[PDB]
């Protein structure tokens, strides 16, 4: 019986492709709702 | 399933069982028996 714990092996010069790599996925709606994260674009003038 | 299982045995001393696992160095890993870094397979042993 396993308690579902490990450690991976993380030496300098031992891992590759077994290596540490640090991972930050961005996750995001778009077109859907109000929005307040914006890209650096300015506005225009609103011309009716 | 698999298609192309082998198996492997031997005697050991219990400082060695260590020993067995991918990337480890000491004189039995060194000159009698080693397995390669991404090993898909199983250690299985008991006292005799």
């Amino acid at each position: 019986c396993y308690f579902p714990l490990r450690s991976y092996g993380f030496r300098p010069t031992y891992g590759v492709g077994h290596q540490p790599y640090r991972v930050v996925v961005l996750s995001f709606e778009l077109l859907h709702a109000p929005a307040t994260v914006c890209g650096p674009k300015k506005s225009t003038n609103l011309v009716k | 399933c698999f298609t192309n299982v082998y198996a492997d045995s031997f005697v050991i001393r219990g400082n060695e069982v260590s020993q067995i696992a991918p990337g480890q160095t000491g004189n039995i890993a060194d000159y009698n028996y080693k397995l390669p870094d991404d090993f898909t397979g199983c250690v299985i042993a008991w006292n005799s």
